[PDB]
């Protein structure tokens, strides 16, 4: 708990030394907070790339839902950390997770508008068709926040 | 009285409170009067006046729970985060207090002997010149899921306008949410419909 605690904090911090040399010392790579989040959600969060590899590198669960239902893979494609959605999808993560909502990582780079993130998440066999809580497609969700160049992707994808 | 009143009471001085987007992971919902931000990030605020406060006003931000069943229970942090060395180095503000100000080494840290609420005080300034409003920069020091915190109950933040001696000259609320990804818990309240 100790070393977890000080490894999910250095994850978050982007403090790649602490993280290292607690790796090192055996610090726990899926030690979770209270809010499920591992070292690697908190990385791939925050656009911790480097922390990224060496987590995943040490066993990282790549495929770790915090208890929002959120994945790595969710966070990395929300916050449109493009290198990090690569490292993740090459590293086995799911494309087609959903969260809590029933949102799928294109979800969400749909509703943020990150372009390169909606191509890279459709040639790992994103679902366009995958649908919310609500019944929104991540095409839906393009036309609702106003992201055309997305919008026009994810047709001609369907 | 006891429980702090969350009803927007504008005043002699046309007190608002508003958001803007600049060229930060928060977004403000101008519809649901909602802020969603991520915990330990600058939230910056804009306070709008007609006429000058009186000498020593200041702004006050203070958190309460939303829902009747919660509302006399003070909003402080969890203990996983009062206590962890994360965000706590070198703070004036104490470390169980949920609001911080960023960038105002005149920001006082409050918290009632009585009611046992905690709130943080800045000196009111006048904008810049030529510039509309008073920016205050805030900062959400847990997520609105923290167990033994606000364990996902909602909150909202009460900013007031007061003299130096705590009369009430203005008071605007906002519900805030602190989470992981701020457009998604925007978008599913918004699609909840
Ligand atoms: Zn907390």
């Amino acid at each position: 708990s100790d070393l977890g605690k000080k490894l999910l904090e250095a994850a978050r911090a982007g403090q790649d030394d602490e993280v290292r040399i607690l790796m090192a010392n055996g610090a726990d790579v899926n030690a979770a907070d209270h809010s499920g989040d591992t070292p690697l959600h908190l990385a791939a969060m925050e656009g911790h790339l480097e922390i990224v590899e060496v987590l995943l590198k040490t066993g990282a669960d790549v495929n770790a839902h915090d208890l929002e239902g959120y994945t790595p893979l969710h966070l990395a494609a929300y916050h449109g950390h493009l290198e990090i959605v690569e490292v993740l999808l090459k590293a086995g993560a799911d494309v087609n997770a959903w969260d809590s909502y029933g949102y799928t990582p294109l979800h969400l780079a749909a509703m943020t508008g990150h372009l390169e993130i909606v191509e890279v998440l459709l040639k790992h066999g994103a679902d366009v068709n995958a649908q919310d809580k609500f019944g929104k497609t991540p095409f839906d969700l393009a036309i609702d926040n106003g992201n055309e160049d997305i919008a026009e992707v994810l047709q001609k994808a369907a | 009285p006891a429980i702090p009143s969350n009803t927007d009471y504008p005043g002699p001085h046309s007190f608002d409170v508003s958001f803007q987007q600049s060229s930060a992971t928060w977004t403000y919902s101008t519809e649901l009067k909602k802020l969603y931000c991520q915990i330990a990030k600058t939230c910056p605020i804009q306070i709008k006046v007609m006429t000058p406060p009186p000498q020593g006003a200041v702004i006050r931000a203070m958190p309460v729970y939303k829902k009747a069943e919660h509302v006399t229970e003070v909003v402080k942090r969890c203990p996983n985060h009062e206590l962890s060395r994360e965000f706590n180095e070198g703070q004036i503000a104490p470390p169980s207090h949920l609001i911080r100000v960023e960038g105002n080494s005149h920001a006082q840290y409050v918290e009632d002997p009585i009611t046992g609420r905690q709130s943080v005080l800045v000196p009111y300034e006048p904008p810049q010149v030529g510039t509309e409003f008073t920016t205050v920069l805030y900062n959400f020091m847990c997520n609105s899921s923290c167990v033994g915190g606000m364990n996902r109950r909602p909150i909202l933040i009460i900013v007031t306008l007061e003299t130096r001696d705590g009369q009430v000259l203005g008071r605007r609320c906002f519900e805030a949410r602190i989470c992981a990804c701020p457009g998604r818990d925007r978008k599913a309240d918004e699609d909840s419909i």
